[PDB]
């Protein structure tokens, strides 16, 4: 049966039912849009002062000094068949190489 | 790895964990500091309920990390 | 038949199945003799990834095949 009843369900179902339920997923909403607005916010201040179209000077020494150690040291030490370094694709077309470009039989193989 | 739990007060405690640790150890930590019963506490990471059988790595919690606990009821 | 599964850790799996079997019954295999859930598990064969509503007979599967098992996991 599904059991129509109050009792059986009433916090592990939705946080209408619980008001510490509610605030506590409106409370992470508040803190990603922190990370989506000041990390959006830093994309477009690089992307105004491309060009030359707003009242800006040059800020890239604080962050530069975070993307240049980061740039070589997040993409530099590589020499090993790292597999958390292959995505879903990455790992993918290690095993599609194998089933697709893996195979030796020719025409000269009667057995 | 010292992790970060806030709470509804705006209160953060740090607790010495491992990613190899279950959410219902890490409840007890916070029992034994807080002096709040494990069966009342509820850790939601960024909106998500921890499983007290799985551990903190499960859900990618790296050390320093911040969750949100929660005051569970009994009926109401 | 029993189909061999080779996963990205060089290990190979046997499973006595069907080429009527559904890719989510194989999944649920190797589930319960490895202990992975299917959700995070990815079945691709030839260079084409198989639907779990397709079975081993939908893309040309016969006895002693082998296939490439994957792990996918998440974040957020």
């Amino acid at each position: 049966m599904l059991g129509l009843g109050a009792s059986d369900f009433e916090f592990g179902v939705d946080p209408s039912a619980d008001p510490e339920l509610a605030l506590a997923l409106r409370v992470s909403m508040e803190e990603q849009r922190q990370r989506q607005e000041e990390e959006a916010r830093r994309a477009a201040a690089a992307s105004a002062a491309e060009a030359g179209i707003a009242t800006t000077g040059t800020e890239d020494s604080d962050d530069a000094l975070l993307k240049m150690t980061i740039s070589q040291q997040e993409f530099g030490r590589t020499g090993l068949p790292d597999l958390s370094s292959m995505t879903e694709e990455e790992q993918i077309a290690y095993a599609m190489q194998m089933s697709l470009q893996g195979a030796e039989f020719g025409q000269a193989e009667s057995a | 790895m010292q992790i970060f739990v806030k709470t509804l007060t705006g209160k953060t405690i740090t607790l010495e964990v491992e990613p190899s640790d279950t959410i219902e150890n890490v409840k007890a930590k916070i029992q034994d500091k807080e002096g709040i019963p494990p069966d009342q506490q509820r850790l939601i990471f960024a909106g998500k309920q921890l499983e007290d059988g799985r551990t903190l790595s499960d859900y990618n919690i790296q050390k320093e990390s911040t969750l949100h606990l929660v005051l569970r009821l009994r009926g109401g």
